[PDB]
RNA sequence: UUAAUAUUUGUUUAAUGAAAAGUAUUUUAUUAUUAUAUUGUAUAGUAUUAUUAUAGUGUAUAGUUUUUUAAAAAUAUAAAAAUAUUGUUAA
């Protein structure tokens, strides 16, 4: 039908919903650490939001598109 | 009963694309050419 | 052919088979659990 | 038989404070004559050694969890996994 | 609104007239404290605004999912051995899952004697007490259906159980309560069906 | 015969405590045992106040020992506890007694009373059972019957507070200890030595242990211009250095006589807090230096062919405190003689010593790795010990162990 | 057509000087009324980039940047400015909430209203670099806080080159040499930069170039070629290098003062 | 031999006029800071709380004023560590049927507790400054470090 | 065999991860401890630009 | 065991620990802070005789003023528990470390276990169908209605199967006998003792099961005529 | 010639509504230890998992089948409604 597998495969891998104010990102944030009833559950480990400049490795090295 | 060849020399001679490959690899990038490098042996250790 | 291209021999580097700085690399990071020795199993074991 | 004089199958009350105020567990139990002479208190968790009536094997359950829970031996409810345990 | 209206109702003795005072730091005396009751009732009795959720706002924040799940479904390019392989493991270990998870909470109620009731007690004022320390030890993936998944729930009683955990403790009992009440008397009323449960039925729409 | 039946008597007792699950810690003047060994790497998976494994979770038939008991163990610092080394039988008759009426203790009424997942320390020079300031529970060993009533009238709230604190502090994770164990490390690494640890802080007081790693945290740019400046950093030391800190240090001469610091022939570098200053440890870190380093490679040297010898020779070693404290350095040239003694005669030492344990038909506890340690002069104890001095030889040792 | 941003909740008793903004949520666009709208994937994957960006801009106080997102960044910086001199309880937990990292949430609030008190607007600056990207051919741009050497965590910093490692402080102006950061952000700096020279990171880092090689990238190094970023002995140096301070106090001499005491053994 | 003055080290005394006034509009949007929430006022009024209960929370106020040892900045601080109190369940609001009016009663789930803090607690000019700084947690929310200074002024 | 080993390497990673994050709670907040006392040497009120007296007025909070 | 020539200065298991890349002053400041805030922290929870306090003591400003820096962030809120720290409810998760379980305060369960386990081993018990059917109404009408008592999912389950067996076999029984003012739903013989057992199971909020359901709609099912 | 073309555009990034393996190849290196013939080694990739020889005290910083950027048109997305149309049921 024309719909290019790449474009139509990051589409549905990821949202797009943008957000709409700095309020709705904290409402968001907080209803987001919730348990599911029946669903089936991902990891919440103990340093999910918090900043993970120091954990990954590649957040500090030089970087091209944000330019070092 | 095909064979595959990824980057094979043209017809009119090996060029930069293939030399890159020869002298970072060891050999083209197909393997069915055989390395051959007795004149630069005789150049260089001879 | 990555180790003869890279750690092997060539008439501008000198032999990296036995150098732990280009072969450290190699070991898992996961450690795993022990494989079964059935050599040491029948030497405990000692059937009768 | 003892499983049915529990339930109420055929008004004045006392209190059970020792092992030997119940018939019940005495019964059941194979406790070691040089340790204690049946003066268990029944409140207090305890291990001693069972026999059960029916599948008459020895286990080790604690005497306030026996009393007031009612635990089942291991062999007759399903944890010591014997022959006359297994569904095969 | 309401607060202004009760506020200028109340006229009991305005003689200092000292309420930007009183506001902006202690009080005047303690002969005129209708306004001081009145603004302390106001401030500590009175709900923050806002602190009540709707269901539908619970419906979309898993909208996210439910469009994810429909997107793939629609324009899915056929899996790899690694995805089809991991489709088939969860497959046929459902069920093992859902024996773990009932063997899991029959432990639990059989050596603790934490029952359902108190499981659902729990969930609603989003309390860990009521569960031992190996309830949050246990794997992710069944950390929170082994806890909640017995209960029935319905995304009312998850909005019900935000609106619990944003309102102050002492009104999340005293709401639940009264709510767990309501609810004993609505299982004891649903012998009957009403015309809405009825036109429901006869439709096919399942809320 | 008798002593075997108290052999037997401990094991069962001390195998009871480790299925209540409490740890049992015998605390001397010199340093601290660890009698029972419950299931101290498992996380605490339940609050209620009466516990009961009766399985083995750390040790099993097959592998009869976990590499990481012996991490714990050596992070702490506390000796292995034998019964046959105890002591005298008047001794070993009153340890096991102690922890037969500890077993029947909380046998007979276990529960909210005396509840579980608790360290308990046995002293000997302690006038009244109190609690530590860490969290474990002190008795002394006069007050025999005074256990009971001093357990039974301990509050519910301290019993809470014991429980948290020990399992908050050397039972599974331990933040608090590893938070402790970090700021060693970060101490450790300014003296440019492998570990520092404090000893004898087990019943003792937390205090002066906090005040210590804060003065150090306070005083550490003195330390580093100082070994900056004077060249302290020994890659030797850096790479294998033991510092042990202690509220007290007592004399190896006179133990009423309290000394500045200890220089021992393996290496250790130990000191006492009470009499320690930033510039007393310095001079006598500058002093030791060059001294330290070596008797580390020669007590490596030594204790690596006494491994060797342990592998070959099926008997095992050990080496005297007493004796160790008294050498002040010299025993570095004793051992070394000892070992090329035992290595010249290595030979014959195994065919010799098969002997004893082929014609001993009938013994009360016998075992095929009898133990000896390294003593001034020839001991001997009715265990299976043989306290074999420093100077030997082949048939002077033949004629001590049988005619 | 409509912003549901404008339902203001938790009103002030004074209006809001924007009063319709978020003001970090920008609403891109085309038209000149909104923001150059950056390249992406989704309005979600350009929100998300303004953050990331903001919050490195935040961070090391300057940002290379391609294509339109210096324009993204530079407004943004300069709402963030504004929100510093706010400095109120709602527009910290906005800035928080809007941000990756709580600590240069704080940094930012500690150090931007002491660093812009005497000036207006127009508080980020953006340089178009002559030099464009190789891979895209696209105009690089440096953006920077205007205000750096008057008062900041940072002064007397030179961006003409980068340092011998990324892992490393920027270069220092010999004329303000003399200056010291703040200890917390030194010890973030320092803790963030140790994670560079473990030796995990290096076996990361070759399997990295392993999976580069295998995709088929050019020029990349054999991981059995490549090397250590920082080496004991080049820690060893450095730490020597910047230890090495005799102000304000001096050592103790341990050989003339009297501190020996009567130790057990050693001489 | 005075108690006089809990107040904040940089916060200067405030003149307000008397015909001041507040718009209708305008007075029911008053943001006030968020006071301290630390142990020493939480123990404070459950000291208080201990010694009256139950009791009017303008009663609790003049008992906090009767009592020479106060921390507390003002009314306002009293009603935010009330607050707190309440969401961490030490007091709890029941209404009585004679008055219709609120009052604050200890816990008894969190009684123990409080005797415990009062007898750990029990077992001259003076004048408290406090100070304050706003920082932020891992999780990414605000939050005021407090701390007093205290001084003897004759 | 496999399984006890098993069980006995993922009791260690999960400790380690533990400690990792309790050490990093301790370290931010020993890191906010520390700027603390710095803004309390430097003077630096991290209210704005303005100062005190607004705090003092506590309209805007 | 390590060949390599270089060696790697900072571990994996240490990450800011050392800090070798701080200014001395820095470190100093930082050691001096989190001396006072521990000295601070101890005089808090043990008060001193007379307020000595030389360490936190300072004299800057000409008086005799010393900073009591009270803590802050000794609670510990893990990222699963962030929307408890943004509500602002930390006092909440104090109060959930701090307190007690309620498994350990409920002493209703020492008789609800062993009323279960009672009903296990009556079901287990090898008596007769519908003397066991009838016994086990009796048992149940006597112990759990009158004292609403937890009843497990699975003994609902066997139970009512039971009583679906049991009804089953008595409408053959009777049909093989059989070879005025009664309700439609006393023709079934546990249809009411199903119901009245299914209604207290929802109202003590225990699961049901598909077979248990199941067992109901075909005891609803075997019905003579049409009943609202 | 088509061709200044069509489709593609990938170096830690917006990290992911998520994480416990087996099997067959390719490539090989001085591993340690129990310490008695021979035999096949480790990591890393690649292809596969219906048709039981992979599911438990609790799951690898896991991001190549995840892919760049300062325009309109074409095209895709009706999970792109704060439209409209039709049909079904219900008051
Ligand atoms: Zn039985």
């Amino acid at each position: 039908y024309g719909r290019r597998y790449r474009k139509m495969e990051t589409r549905s891998k990821r949202r797009m919903r943008p957000y709409a104010s700095l309020g709705e990102i904290g409402l968001e944030n907080e209803l987001r650490k919730e348990p599911r009833i029946n669903a089936k559950g991902l990891n919440n480990t103990d340093d999910e939001d918090w900043p993970r400049h120091t954990k990954s490795w590649g957040d500090g090295m030089p970087s091209m598109r944000y330019g070092s | 009963p095909t064979l595959y060849l990824y980057r094979f020399p043209g017809p009119h001679g090996p060029g930069p694309y293939t030399m890159k490959y020869w002298w970072t690899l060891g050999c083209f990038p197909t393997g069915m050419e055989v390395p051959f490098r007795l004149h630069e042996f005789l150049s260089t250790y001879q | 052919c990555s180790m003869r291209v890279s750690i092997y021999s060539r008439p501008g580097k000198v032999s990296r088979l036995n150098n732990a700085d280009a072969t450290w690399h190699n070991r898992s990071r996961k450690e795993k659990p022990p494989d079964f020795d059935p050599s040491a199993f029948r030497r405990r074991y000692r059937d009768s | 038989c003892p499983s049915c004089e529990d339930r109420g199958l055929s008004q004045n009350s006392e209190l059970k404070r020792f092992l030997k105020d119940s018939p019940l567990l005495l019964a059941e139990a194979q406790l070691q004559p040089h340790e204690d002479p049946g003066t268990i208190a029944l409140r207090s968790n305890k291990l001693v050694c069972w026999k059960c009536r029916r599948c008459t094997y020895e286990f080790v359950a604690s005497v306030a969890d026996r009393f007031l829970r009612y635990k089942r031996c291991p062999q007759c409810t399903g944890e010591k996994r014997t022959p006359l345990n297994l569904l095969s | 609104e309401k607060q202004r209206k009760e506020l200028d109702k109340i006229q009991s003795g305005y003689v200092t007239e000292r309420e930007l005072h009183i506001g902006c730091d202690k009080p005047l005396g303690g002969n005129a404290n209708e306004i001081a009751r009145v603004i302390d009732e106001q401030a500590l009795i009175s709900p923050t605004p806002g602190e009540k959720c709707s269901t539908a706002l619970r419906e979309l924040m898993e909208n996210e999912v439910d469009r994810r799940n429909h997107m793939m479904d629609k324009f899915g390019q056929p899996v790899g051995a690694r995805e089809f392989h991991r489709l088939f493991k969860e497959l046929r270990h459902a069920d093992n899952e859902a024996e773990t998870i009932e063997r899991h909470q029959t432990r639990l109620v059989e050596e603790y004697g934490v029952y359902p009731s108190l499981r659902l007690d729990a969930y609603m004022l989003d309390d860990d007490t009521y569960f031992p320390e190996w309830v949050n030890a246990l794997p992710y993936s069944i950390r929170d259906r082994v806890k909640f998944g017995s209960l029935g729930l319905t995304e009312k009683d998850e909005a019900l159980r935000v609106t619990l955990g944003r309102m102050p403790l002492d009104r999340r009992r005293r709401e639940w309560e009264r709510l767990k009440k309501a609810k004993e008397y609505k299982a004891a009323k649903e012998e009957t069906l009403t015309l809405a449960e009825l036109r429901d039925a006869r439709q096919g729409k399942r809320r | 015969q008798q002593s075997g039946t108290l052999y037997i008597r401990g094991d069962k007792s001390i195998e009871m405590l480790r299925r209540f699950g409490v740890l049992l810690i015998i605390e001397e003047e010199g340093v601290t045992y660890l009698v029972t060994l419950p299931d101290v790497l498992d996380k605490p998976v339940d609050d209620t106040p009466s516990t009961y494994t009766p399985a083995r979770s750390l040790i099993g038939p097959d592998g009869e020992i976990d590499p990481r008991v012996q991490d714990y163990i050596r992070d702490r610092g506390l000796r292995a506890f034998d019964l046959r080394m105890a002591g005298s039988h008047s001794s070993v008759e009153r340890f096991v007694s102690a922890f037969e009426r500890l077993e029947r203790l909380y046998e007979v009424h276990r529960g909210r009373a005396m509840r579980s997942c608790v360290c308990l320390v046995l002293s000997i020079k302690a006038p009244k059972c109190y609690v530590a300031e860490d969290g474990c529970i002190v008795l002394s060993v006069q007050q025999m019957p005074m256990w009971e009533e001093f357990l039974l009238s301990l509050p519910q709230e301290v019993w809470q507070s014991c429980v948290q604190m020990h399992r908050d502090w050397r039972v599974g994770n331990a933040p608090k200890f590893h938070e402790q164990q970090r700021q060693l490390m970060k101490v450790a690494d300014m003296f440019h030595f492998f570990r520092v640890r404090l000893d004898g802080c087990i019943g003792s007081q937390t205090d002066w242990q906090q005040q210590f790693i804060l003065s150090m945290q306070k005083e550490e740019m003195i330390v580093r211009n100082a070994v900056k400046k004077y060249n302290l950093k020994s890659e030797l030391l850096k790479r294998r250095g033991e510092i042990c800190v202690s509220n007290t240090l007592r004399s190896a001469v006179d133990p009423t006589k309290e000394i500045g610091y200890r220089i021992g022939g393996d290496g250790r570098v130990y000191f006492n807090h009470s009499a320690m200053n930033t510039g007393q440890m310095l001079r006598a870190l500058k002093d030791n230096l060059r001294r330290l380093e070596t008797f580390q490679k020669q007590h490596d040297d030594a204790v690596a062919t006494l491994e060797h010898m342990s592998r070959s020779i099926p008997v095992d070693f050990s080496v005297d405190t007493n004796w160790k404290l008294r050498e002040e350095g010299n025993l570095v040239s004793c051992l070394q003689r000892f070992v090329r003694t035992i290595k010249a005669n290595q030979t014959q030492l195994s065919a010799f010593l098969t002997m004893l344990l082929k014609k001993r038909d009938g013994a009360g506890a016998p075992k095929k790795r009898m133990v000896w340690i390294i003593s001034e002069r020839f001991d001997t104890l009715p265990s299976g010990v043989v306290y074999i001095p420093w100077d030997v030889d082949f048939d002077s040792i033949k004629k001590h162990l049988l005619p | 057509k409509a912003r549901y941003a404008g339902i203001d909740d938790n009103p002030t008793i004074t209006y809001k000087p924007w009063d319709t903004t978020e003001p970090l949520m920008a609403d891109y666009g085309w038209t000149r009324g909104k923001l150059p709208k950056f390249r992406a994937r989704s309005p979600f994957h350009r929100q998300q980039i303004a953050r990331r960006m903001v919050t490195e801009m935040i961070r090391k106080d300057y940002c290379i940047v391609g294509g339109a997102r210096a324009p993204a960044l530079r407004i943004l910086a300069d709402h963030v400015v504004e929100l510093a001199k706010a400095g109120d309880t709602d527009s910290r937990q906005q800035l928080a909430y809007f941000l990756h990292d709580p600590l240069m949430v704080d940094k930012a609030f500690d150090e931007y209203p002491r660093r812009f008190k005497d000036m207006n607007a127009k508080y980020a600056m953006m340089t178009r670099l002559k030099s464009r990207r190789r891979t895209d051919a696209v105009a690089m741009y440096f953006v920077e806080y205007k205000n750096r050497d008057m008062s900041d965590n940072h002064k007397g910093e030179d961006y003409s080159a980068g340092p011998e490692r990324f892992f490393l402080p920027p270069r220092i102006v010999e004329t303000e040499k003399g200056i010291q950061r703040p200890p917390h952000m030194q010890m973030a700096f320092d803790r963030w930069a140790s994670k560079f020279k473990t030796e995990e990171f290096h076996h990361w880092w070759r399997l990295r170039h392993a999976k580069l090689r295998y995709w088929g990238v050019r020029n990349v190094p054999h991981p059995s070629d490549v090397d250590p970023l920082w080496t004991e002995k080049e820690e060893e140096e450095w730490h020597n290098e910047m230890l090495a301070n005799t102000g304000e106090y001096e050592d103790l001499d341990l050989d003339d003062e009297s501190y020996t005491a009567a130790g057990e053994g050693g001489e | 031999v005075v108690y006089r003055g809990a107040k904040m080290k940089n916060w200067p005394e405030q003149r307000i006029p008397e015909n001041f006034k507040f718009t209708e509009e305008q007075r029911f949007r008053t943001k006030a800071i968020p006071r301290d929430v630390g142990t020493i006022p939480r123990n404070f009024v459950l000291g208080v709380l201990y010694r009256h209960q139950p009791c009017e929370v303008g009663g609790l106020w003049e008992h906090c004023t009767n009592d020479p040892e106060i921390v507390l900045d003002s009314k306002r601080h009293l009603r935010e560590v009330l607050k707190q109190a309440r969401e961490e369940g030490f007091v709890t609001f029941e209404r009585d049927a004679i008055s219709n009016e609120w009052l604050c009663f200890l816990t008894r789930e969190r009684y123990e507790e409080v005797q415990r803090i009062v007898t750990a607690k029990s077992e001259r000019f003076q004048q408290r400054e406090i100070d304050y700084l706003p920082y932020t947690d891992l999780n990414g929310k605000v939050n005021f470090m407090w701390w007093y200074e205290t001084r003897d002024v004759q | 065999k496999r399984i006890d080993t098993a069980k006995r390497m993922r009791r260690d990673r999960r400790r380690i991860e533990e400690l990792k994050t309790l050490e990093f709670w301790g370290w931010y907040m020993k890191l906010q401890r520390v700027r603390g006392r710095w803004c309390r040497e430097q003077g630096v009120s991290s209210r704005g630009v303005y100062g005190p007296a607004v705090d003092a007025a506590e309209l805007w909070g | 065991e390590c060949r390599t020539s270089y060696r790697f200065a900072v571990k994996d298991e240490e990450r800011g620990l050392y800090d070798h890349g701080v200014t001395p002053d820095a470190r100093t400041l930082a050691a001096e802070a989190e001396a006072q805030y521990r000295a601070s922290s101890e005089f808090l929870h043990a008060p001193a005789g007379g307020l000595p306090a030389p360490e936190l003591h300072m004299e800057v400003d000409g008086t005799s003023v010393s900073c009591i820096a009270a803590p802050f962030g000794e609670e510990y809120v893990p990222s699963s528990k962030e929307r408890f720290a943004h509500r602002g409810h930390v006092g909440d998760l104090s109060r959930q470390r701090t307190s007690d379980r309620k498994y350990l305060l409920d002493a209703r369960s020492h008789l609800n276990i062993r009323k279960e386990r009672q009903l296990s081993e009556l079901l287990s018990a090898p008596m007769p169908l519908l003397q066991k059917s009838n016994e086990i109404q009796q048992m149940l009408l006597s112990d759990f209605y009158p004292q609403n008592l937890v009843v497990s999912s699975r003994n609902v389950e066997a139970v009512i199967a039971l009583w679906a067996q049991c009804s089953l076999e008595q409408c053959i029984a009777g049909l093989n006998s059989q070879r005025h003012e009664v309700d439609a739903v006393d023709s079934v013989p546990f249809l009411n003792h199903m119901k009245r057992l299914y209604f207290h199971s929802r109202q003590t909020h225990v699961a049901p099961t598909p077979l248990v359901l199941e067992y109901v709609m075909t005891a609803l099912g075997n019905v003579t005529t049409a009943d609202s």
